[PDB]
RNA sequence: AAACUCCAGUUGACACAAAAUAGACUACGAAAGUGGCUUUAACAUAUCUGAACACACAAUAGCUAAGACCCAAACUGGGAUUAGAUACCCCACUAUGCUUAGCCCUAAACCUCAACAGUUAAAUCAACAAAACUGCUCGCCAGAACACUACGAGCCACAGCUUAAAACUCAAA
């Protein structure tokens, strides 16, 4: 999928979220997928370069109070 | 300190010593150990042979050469010859892979000699002479 | 630009008239092609 | 449908393990860094299960000691002993 | 012979611990393959055989460390019986 | 030679004897079969070959304690192949 | 081609040394070279010993010459280099930084 | 290589078994296994999958089918005259839930 | 036991010989082959196939001249050996292994797979070897033995190498 390009990236940035995932809820939300919604909201609620996108998301995710330790 | 395994050289200066001698003027005991017969001498640091001891010398004969004990007796032997001649501490230099490798030593310490250092010096060609055909025994 | 650079590097060859001058200098002169890796993958330069 | 998947390359894909001298020029003159290669008791050329090079960079190695080596520049016999307390990237023990 | 001595092959004695010093030279040349080296250097091997032994050695490795490979993965599943009785 | 498949599938006596005998104790002195063997430090009596050159069997002396003579015994009999091996390949 | 020459020269004093690195290089010129640079790695005790001209030597001085020759020039400027009683040993190679660092992408 | 239709694609090397397929084929299968019991036919359950043994042995008690989720030994179907007796019945279904 | 004692050990000087480790790599070359270092030349073909004989090459052994000679070694001597010894172990030393210029042209010269192009759907498929095939071309084969033979022909070979039958005989091979 697209957002997949997006996860690499964070798994690479970010790294694996210290939260632990819960396969078992069917509408688990981790910290990349959270990361995912905004960076696609703001893809389409501005323009597309995959640097300024990425920045912008993780002052974003800031903002709301998420730590994101690179 | 650490002790290191590895010998000194002559260039960097080193703490270690010996009755108050530095590594390369200690004498040095060259062990010849062939299949059928094993051969010592010692000798100073600047090649002067102090003593010498074969287990042909000290009447082993034939197949008695080379054995354990024959080595040893002849390491003693050098090792009585060389003590007569003010040697204490000794570095080992063995050559060859026969029965008195090691009992050439035993016999230079059961003398009363100290081994500070051991070194092989073994032949190995890098092919260079083609040896013999194997024994079809 | 390879030729350019070969011109602006001609001015340091040696040649008759200084080889009094770079042989002097050469002999009070050291390099050192010498240095180490790491198991990390750096250069440890002496 | 726009939740069908995609066709690209894998973009989780780890990029490939690369030797500690990968994108370094080995020299022959470099006696330090060759050193780091023989046995230090008998000057013998570590192989690539020791050493953990490449092909390609071993076989770099070992031409740049035989060259070292018979240009006047390293010993054959035996380690130079200026060069045994470099850092330590073969994996053999000799439990010394 | 052109070589400074008492560089390559040579041992120091620890506390006067001789035996442990030529134990571990004898470690020191075999696993520098040197004693080998000595022991099939008294007779001729000729080529071709040596080719042979070659290629046995070294598919030899590969074999066993394959089925060891093998062995130590399957031993993951040798524990108690989680459903005995059925 | 598809290896993965082959994987998968009297005078002259007494000097053959004697032979052997200083061949196995030379392979013995080192650490050439195994380490673990040469901390050991067995010691060989004699080797017999049989008649028909079946079997060789190497008579090596034990010691009074029994779990290193069952040590001992445990990895000579998981070294035997490694040293026919190395007899063979030295053209003993 | 551009090549390097490896020197190891006599342990002398620096006049001599200056003489015999002025008369290497004069060849390497009679001969058709472009010099480069000369480059000194200095004196020290050799690998090993090695015997030149009739005399042991235990120590040398390490010098490069960088240049660019004909192909026809290194097989005369060798035998140059072997008539010289001053050189323990002289050796062309081709300059390693003509070869070119090829890349890699890893491991397969 | 038979189940590559059926796959939907693979996940990072893993397969994932298409679940619109799945859906028909089911279906079908429960449809058939219905229209048998029915017809008050046999319904033998097997299985040697250990974990679930006791589900399926309960299951099909429940249901009042067989089970057979034991040592399949050789001989039950193509050898019963010899090995139940001479008039033993046959199953009419056989459901696998591991084959 | 013979042999050497112009012997043996350390140290120093010192090859027309073969090339530890790397190489647990699997590369270069048409094959044969090629694994010490440097340098110079240098690894054909922008369709494919295309020869016992045409044109160029071919491990090891062997032969001409010259040369070198550490080590190894067919033969040749000597030492030790039962009861017809050990052919086999030990010592000494040849042709030969090396270089230069010519011959000879054979190998389990084998991946025992003819060269190019294509396919993995079929029934996969006598067996084994090495999964089964298709298209196209050249070479070769039609029971065994006689026979890697005879004769003819050709060849720096003179017994050699290539090509290669027939008569009698058998029911098999
Ligand atoms: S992995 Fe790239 S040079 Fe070795
Ligand atoms: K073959
Ligand atoms: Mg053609
Ligand atoms: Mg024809
Ligand atoms: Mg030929
Ligand atoms: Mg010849
Ligand atoms: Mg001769
Ligand atoms: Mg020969
Ligand atoms: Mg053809
Ligand atoms: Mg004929």
């Amino acid at each position: 999928y697209h957002e997949d390009r997006i996860r690499a990236k964070f798994y690479s940035v970010y790294g694996s979220g210290q939260r632990a995932f819960d396969l078992f809820n069917p509408n688990f939300k981790s910290t990349c997928q959270r990361f995912v919604e905004k960076y696609t909201e703001l893809q389409k609620l501005g323009e597309t370069d995959e640097e300024k996108l990425f920045v912008e998301t993780g002052k974003a995710l800031l903002a709301e109070g998420v730590i994101l330790r690179r | 300190t650490k002790f290191s395994i590895y010998p000194p050289i002559p260039g960097e200066e080193s703490s270690l010593r010996w009755a108050g001698k530095k590594f390369e003027e200690i004498p040095i005991a060259h062990i010849k150990a062939s299949h059928n017969n094993t051969q010592i001498q010692v000798v100073s640091a600047s090649n002067e042979p102090l003593a010498f001891a074969s287990c042909g010398t000290e009447g082993f004969r034939n197949a008695k050469k080379g054995t354990g004990i024959a080595a040893q007796t002849a390491g003693i032997a050098a090792a009585a010859r060389a003590k007569q001649k003010g040697v204490i501490h000794i570095r080992v230099v063995v050559k060859g892979l026969g029965p008195g490798r090691l009992s050439a030593m035993h016999g230079l310490i059961m003398g009363g000699l100290e081994v500070i250092s051991i070194t092989d010096n073994t032949p190995i060609p890098h092919n260079g002479c083609r040896p013999r055909k194997a024994r079809k025994l | 630009r390879e030729v350019l650079q070969l011109q602006e590097e001609v001015k340091n060859f040696i040649t008759r008239e200084n080889l009094e001058a770079r042989v002097e200098a050469a002999l009070d002169s050291r390099k050192n092609y010498n240095w180490a890796i790491t198991r990390e993958g750096l250069v440890v330069r002496p | 449908n726009e939740d069908l998947p995609i066709s690209m390359e894998n973009p989780y894909k780890e990029p490939l393990k690369k030797c500690i001298l990968c994108g370094k020029h080995v020299d022959y003159k470099n006696v330090q860094l060759l050193s780091q290669f023989v046995s230090p008791f008998t000057g013998c050329i570590y192989g690539r299960h020791i050493t953990g090079l490449c092909g390609k960079k071993q076989k770099e190695i070992t031409k740049a000691i035989k060259r070292a080596q018979i240009m006047g520049f390293m010993p054959v016999t035996y380690k130079d002993p200026a060069y045994l307390k470099d850092p330590k990237v073969c994996n053999i023990r000799y439990r010394e | 012979a052109k070589h400074l001595k008492f560089i390559a092959r040579t041992v120091m004695v620890q506390e006067g611990n001789v035996e442990s010093a030529y134990r571990t030279l004898n470690r020191i040349l075999t696993m520098d393959g040197l004693i080998e080296d000595i022991k099939h250097r008294r007779y001729y091997e000729k080529p071709c055989r040596r080719r042979q032994r070659e290629s046995y050695e070294r598919c030899r490795r590969i074999y066993n460390m394959e089925m060891a490979r093998k062995i130590n993965f399957l031993m993951r599943k040798n524990r108690a019986d989680p459903w005995q009785g059925c | 030679k598809n290896w993965l498949k082959k994987f998968a599938s009297h005078a002259r006596l007494r000097a053959l004897n004697g032979l052997l005998y200083k061949a196995l104790t030379d392979l013995l002195c080192t650490p050439e079969v195994s380490q673990e063997l040469y901390d050991l430090n067995v010691e060989l009596s004699k080797v017999s070959l049989t008649p028909d050159f079946s079997a060789c069997r190497a008579y090596w002396k034990t010691t009074l304690s029994a779990e290193q003579n069952a040590h001992m015994e445990a990895v000579l009999q998981r070294s035997a192949a490694h040293m026919r091996h190395l007899l063979m390949s030295q053209q003993t | 081609p551009r090549y390097e020459l490896a020197l190891i020269l006599k342990a002398m004093q620096r006049p001599e040394t200056a003489a015999t690195l002025k008369r290497t290089i004069e060849a390497l010129m009679d001969r058709g070279a472009i010099v480069r640079d000369l480059e000194n790695l200095g004196e020290r005790a050799l690998p090993y010993r090695i015997s030149a001209h009739s005399q042991q030597h235990n120590r040398g001085g390490y010098f490069l010459v960088d240049f660019y020759a004909p192909t026809a020039a290194v097989e005369s400027m060798v035998e140059h280099l072997s008539r010289d009683i001053d050189v323990i040993r002289g050796n062309i190679v081709k300059h390693p930084l003509t070869q070119e660092l090829k890349e890699c992408e890893g491991i397969v | 290589r038979f189940m590559e239709p059926y796959i939907f694609g693979s996940r990072l090397d893993h397969d994932i078994i298409d679940l619109e397929q799945t859906a028909t084929h089911l279906q079908l299968a429960l449809n058939f296994t219905a229209h048998m019991a029915y017809r008050k036919g046999i319904i033998l359950f097997i299985s040697r999958n250990r974990q679930f043994s006791y589900l399926i042995e309960n299951m099909a008690r429940d249901c009042g089918e067989y089970a057979h989720t034991r040592y399949f030994r050789g001989g039950m179907l193509t050898n019963a005259r010899l090995l139940f007796g001479p008039t033993v019945r046959l199953p009419d279904l056989i459901i696998f839930l591991h084959t």
